[PDB]
């Protein structure tokens, strides 16, 4: 792992659109509690997958 | 790649195994001989959804 | 090492653990046949023994 | 993985210690950008030469 380097441009690097991706998904998941349905996998359950 | 495609040799478990071909070494283990295969794809209808 | 017949190595990085890895001397090289010295890394997945 | 570089901070214990590969969801480090565009001029300006 610590010589697996990837070049820029590549889904698998940590500064990707994937990883900021991966950052805004996982706290903004629990903004809303689930009963609500402005939960951010109630309006848009796709998301997850 | 554009020739052999991906080699065969324990990736991870999903990882797909196709850029757009297959290939590996592969010792037949019925007896002693060593064949090496290919394998190429063309996807089909709605393959990407 | 003379006085006691060892071979030491060392090594920086590894590409993959999940390969086997050995340490080939060879006379030649590209050529597995015609190597003296094969050794298996002793626990695999280390350098520097 | 924030368990394991904690401990890894101060211990250094590697039961079990491969990974296991399938045991990954994480992203890789990216090259640096400033390094490759050295390497990318170079191999224009002696291109041109």
């Amino acid at each position: 792992r610590s010589s697996s380097f990837v070049k820029p441009g590549s889904v698998a690097s940590m500064f990707s659109p994937a990883g900021y991706l991966t950052e805004l998904y996982r706290e903004a998941k629990d903004l809303h509690f689930s009963s609500s349905a402005y939960h951010l996998d109630n309006r848009r359950p796709d998301l997850a997958d | 790649q554009k020739y052999l495609g991906m080699l065969q040799n324990g990736y991870s478990d999903s990882t797909s195994a196709y850029v757009d071909n297959i290939s590996t070494g592969l010792v037949v283990n019925n007896e002693s001989k060593l064949e090496a295969y290919k394998i190429t794809r063309v996807k089909t209808d709605d393959y990407d959804k | 090492n003379k006085t006691k017949n060892y071979i030491a190595s060392v090594q920086g990085h590894l590409m993959n653990a999940d390969y086997t890895r050995r340490l080939i001397l060879t006379p030649v090289e590209n050529n597995y046949y015609a190597r003296l010295f094969e050794f298996p890394f002793s626990p695999n997945t280390i350098l520097n023994t | 993985y924030q368990q394991d570089l904690t401990m890894l901070g101060r211990g250094g214990v590697s039961k079990n210690l491969r990974t296991a590969n399938s045991l990954v969801g994480l992203f890789l480090p990216e090259y640096n950008p400033a390094l490759t565009d050295y390497w990318q001029t170079l191999r224009l300006r002696l291109f041109n030469l």
